[PDB]
């Protein structure tokens, strides 16, 4: 909603697909930051994203190219980055990146620190690449404490979205988009089952309507009903 | 309200070899010393009395544990390295200041009170703990360490910082116009070098100018001082 | 872009055409500087700029996490730096990372700048040392409270003003294309606030009403509508 | 899972009506829900044989294992007949069923203005509190609904009801920065200064200055 719109904002105006931004150069941004402290979120925004945009979206984890080989990394964006700015703008979802923006000094688990010497690579490659590419990479992360100053720099990550804990927004037109598509009861009411959320925190709150529909086609009952949401409340 | 405070830890902890034969012939010998803790705390009575025992004595400074947590836990052996040159200075006032996950803090200090009771040595050296808040500290320090003596502080917030005021003031040049309601009704968590730390910042901060006279404004401009150090640690 | 390099010439270029008889014969080195102005622009592009045609390195302080273990493993912090500064001599450094918090918070790099000019003013063991002070809070009234004026060099910052805005707008002008009708004096001596980085967002935050009207070129136009934009915020 | 689940939900009306007036025990079959053919009925939205049900007189005051009066699931199914048949018997228009909220919670949800007029026009509580001790308004003006708001101003609703945390409506309308609902509300005696659990009045729960022109909003 809010989330989505300040990173739609800061993605479909800069990929306008116009030739002018190359004469006077890239004044827009590439890079968005996100958040959320539910289930490791930033899952249904890029799902949403491909609803909307029915394009290209390299569907990548946190932890895909820690393998010994060490070649993995530029290959991807040798390849990815050469098909993005060849073949069509994609959105390359790198995400998790709070597992390898860790500081590491021993050279025996440095793995790591080769691997942020390979984000250092490619740190120099997208600043020669700022010009004559139709790329967007999005990267997110969840924590604000394991971050380092070089990522932080202006011209790569240049926005920071915050994330509530209730956050009644997505709560409530993530309620209507699940109840737009399964099943629904007229006793089925969102208020206590929203206004709640606002009062004790929690996650997956879309996993836990799916919970109710575990406890719902048990075939007892015909249709879903409030039991199983704030029973699926209490137990997960 | 500090001198029947300052006699019974004068009489405490100065009745060893400092004028001992009032210690070795009535057949008493608590020889564990006292563990320093202040409500303010923060040098007041750490440092009162810290240089206020400094009259003749050999004294051994402590302050802080973060060169235990700024790094790996490497625990008691700095515990046992200060216990060895303890051993080497045997006669002297062995001062342990600003104490203070937990699965390593609890094992530590299970070993750092082990060590500290004395279990390899008799009582020879008069060993003082300091801290911020003895209600922190947990409940199984006690018995072993303090079996001689624990000193409250109970302050009179006018009369403490007006008589240490006063006669840290009485024999030095100060200035005029010095109010005491905020002194006394604001600062808090804060010790006797603070108060001589803005009085002298403050003849100070005058003297840049070249004046002797400090204005109201500017000794609340250095209360600012006080007000945001209670506030940041 | 003069009244900032005919200030700085002698603060960073005066090391550079004197050979090692002027340390002990002339003036030895000149010790510190600051510029008293919301970074806008040449906050990098001056030291970057002079140090591009310097060829030295850029060694930062910056001190918090993530640095205070890589510099030594415990330390004042200017002992380490200054370790590496006798194994590297050029090194142009910067000093860049409300009176009540930001006394203190921000007292540790004033304390920092206060023991770096106290070793630069205390001994010379390397040349081609120097550190620039970047203060723009109260912590630079603050800062002229604890800073003794007697080793400074003084050079005005304008982001206060115009002219900053002209060169620095014509700069930012050349590398992209500009119409002829265009008045630089309205529009680049009628844009007050925030800092000079006001003017990188009207350039930035135009292109998206030139691209928006399908201009090839950048108008005035342009310009007043992006001057409405930075000036939306701040 | 009974015969009249699938009779009285898959849409049958003559096999229904012959279920009745062939043997009233189908006609008051009652599942493990503790349910009948009335709630059923208005779950899929039959209207005559609710209309029939209700003209031979069936108890609307049966509930479910919960207390789920055919009115508040009714009233929560937002049908204009459904309401228009159920008022029409006459049904408990304050009944509390298992979390308290009345039906003019229910009518102020789903935005029905026929059935919030129909239901506090029959004597329904216009600030009656559920086990949350929140009102219509806290609900009805946090959803986003206006007009509902107004309506609820033609019934002399309240504007300060505290919530179980101590909110308002104002505080469920700067949460979720409705301007126009907060400036209404506001210039209808929303207090600026009521504090709930969290020390925060409304001036600081709105985001990008709302507070100072809700605050305008009063002293003018």
């Amino acid at each position: 909603d809010i989330q989505k719109q300040e990173v739609r904002e800061a993605v479909e105006l800069p990929l306008t697909h116009f030739e002018l931004y190359k004469q006077i150069g890239i004044d827009p941004p590439r890079g968005v930051l996100m958040y959320g402290p539910p289930g490791c979120g930033k899952t249904m925004l890029a799902k949403a994203v491909a609803h909307h945009t029915t394009a290209a979206f390299i569907r990548v984890v946190g932890s895909e190219f820690v393998q010994k080989y060490l070649g993995e990394g530029p290959r991807m964006v040798r390849d990815v980055f050469r098909l993005a700015k060849e073949n069509a703008p994609a959105i390359i979802f790198i995400d998790e990146i709070d597992a390898i923006a860790t500081k590491r000094f021993d050279a025996q688990t440095g793995a790591d620190r080769e691997v942020q010497r390979i984000l250092l690579e490619l740190l120099n490659q997208m600043d020669g690449f700022d010009q004559n590419v139709n790329v967007k990479v999005i990267m997110a992360t969840n924590r604000a404490d394991t971050l380092d100053p070089a990522l932080l720099r202006p011209g790569r990550l240049d926005r920071k979205i915050e994330f509530p804990l209730p956050d009644r927004r997505q709560k409530r037109l993530i309620f209507s988009t699940i109840t737009s598509k399964m099943n629904l009861s007229e006793e089925v009411d969102l208020e206590d089952y929203v206004a709640r959320p606002d009062k004790i925190s929690g996650a997956d709150i879309n996993s836990i309507c799916q919970e109710s529909g575990m406890l719902a086609v048990r075939e007892n009952r015909y249709i879903v009903l409030a039991k199983d949401f704030e029973k699926a409340y209490k137990t997960v | 309200g500090l001198d029947n405070q300052i006699q019974e830890i004068k009489e405490s902890v100065e009745l060893p070899l400092t004028h001992p034969e009032y210690y070795e012939e009535m057949g008493i010998k608590p020889p564990k010393g006292v563990i320093l803790y202040g409500p303010p705390g923060t040098g007041k009575t750490l440092l009162a009395k810290a240089v206020a025992n400094q009259t003749s004595a050999t004294f051994l400074r402590v302050v802080g544990s973060e060169l235990i947590q700024k790094y790996l836990g490497d625990g008691p052996k700095l515990v046992r390295e200060l216990f060895r040159v303890a051993e080497e200075h045997a006669p002297s006032i062995v001062f342990i200041d600003e104490i203070d996950g937990e699965r390593e803090i609890q094992r530590t200090m299970l070993e750092l009170l082990n060590q500290l009771d004395g279990f390899d040595s008799r009582g020879d050296v008069k060993v003082i703990m300091a801290t911020n808040r003895i209600e922190t500290l947990d409940p199984a320090l006690i018995r072993p360490g303090r079996i001689d003596r624990k000193i409250e502080f109970p302050l009179p917030d006018e009369k403490t910082k007006k008589r240490i005021f006063q006669i840290h003031t009485s024999r030095m040049t100060l200035a005029d116009d010095v109010t005491l309601d905020d002194l006394i009704m604001a600062k808090d968590d804060l010790s006797g070098a603070d108060i001589k730390a803005i009085c002298t910042e403050a003849g100070l901060m005058a003297l840049r100018e070249r004046r002797m006279k400090v204005t109201n404004e500017d000794f609340k401009k250095s209360k600012e001082n006080v007000l945001y150090k209670k506030q940041e640690g | 872009l003069d009244k900032q390099i005919k200030e700085i010439k002698e603060v960073i270029e005066l090391p550079v055409k004197h050979p090692e008889l002027f340390e002990a014969l002339g003036i030895a080195q000149p010790k510190g500087v600051l510029l008293y102005g919301p970074p806008g622009t040449g906050k990098t592009l001056l030291a970057r700029a002079v140090a591009h045609h310097t060829d030295c390195t850029f060694i930062r302080v910056s001190g918090s996490e993530l640095v205070q273990k890589f510099i030594g493993e415990g330390a004042r912090m200017v002992r380490e730096l200054f370790v590496m500064a006798r194994e590297h001599a050029p090194s142009i450094i910067f000093m860049d990372e409300r009176l009540e918090g930001g006394s203190g918070g921000d007292s540790e790099v004033q304390r920092t700048m206060l023991e770096l000019l106290n070793q630069l003013d205390g001994f010379e063991a390397t040349k081609n040392i120097k550190v620039i002070m970047a203060t723009n809070r109260i912590d630079i009234l603050d800062s002229a409270l604890l800073r003794p004026g007697r080793i400074d060099r003084k050079i005005e910052f304008p982001p206060p003003n115009e002219e900053a805005r002209l060169d620095i707008l014509k700069i930012h002008s050349r590398k992209m294309n500009l119409t002829r009708g265009i008045n630089l004096r309205k529009i680049a001596e009628l844009m007050p606030g925030a800092s000079g980085a006001e003017v990188k967002g009207v350039c930035t935050e135009a292109g998206m009403y030139a691209l928006r009207e399908r201009r090839v070129h950048v108008t005035q136009e342009d310009f007043e509508m992006a001057v409405a934009k930075v000036m939306q915020k701040d | 899972n009974l015969m009249v689940c699938n009779l009285a939900y898959s849409g049958k009306l003559e096999e229904l009506k012959e279920s009745i007036l062939a043997d009233k025990s189908l006609a008051t079959r009652t599942d493990q829900d503790s349910r009948t053919a009335l709630h059923w009925a208005c779950s899929a939205g039959h209207t005559e044989i609710v209309e029939f049900l209700l003209q031979l007189g069936v108890p609307v005051n049966d509930k479910d294992d919960a207390g789920w009066s055919p009115l508040h699931i009714a009233a929560s199914a937002g049908r204009d007949e459904i309401v228009k048949a159920l008022l029409g018997k006459g049904a408990q228009v304050n009944a509390v069923n298992q979390n308290g909220c009345t039906p003019l919670h229910y009518a102020a949800s789903k935005n029905r203005h026929e059935i919030a007029v129909m239901l506090l026009e029959g004597g329904a509580n216009p600030d009656a509190k559920d086990h949350y001790e929140a009102t219509a308004m806290h609900r009805a003006a946090a959803k986003g609904n206006l007009k509902m708001i107004h309506i609820l101003l033609y019934y002399k609703a309240s504007t300060n009801i505290q919530d179980t945390e101590g909110n308002t409506p104002l505080h469920l309308a700067c949460d979720e920065e409705r301007v126009e609902e907060a400036k209404l509300l506001v210039s209808q005696g929303a207090s600026i200064y009521i504090e709930n659990k969290e020390e925060k009045t409304p001036l600081q729960v709105a985001k990008g200055g709302l507070g100072l022109i809700l605050k305008r909003m009063v002293e003018g």
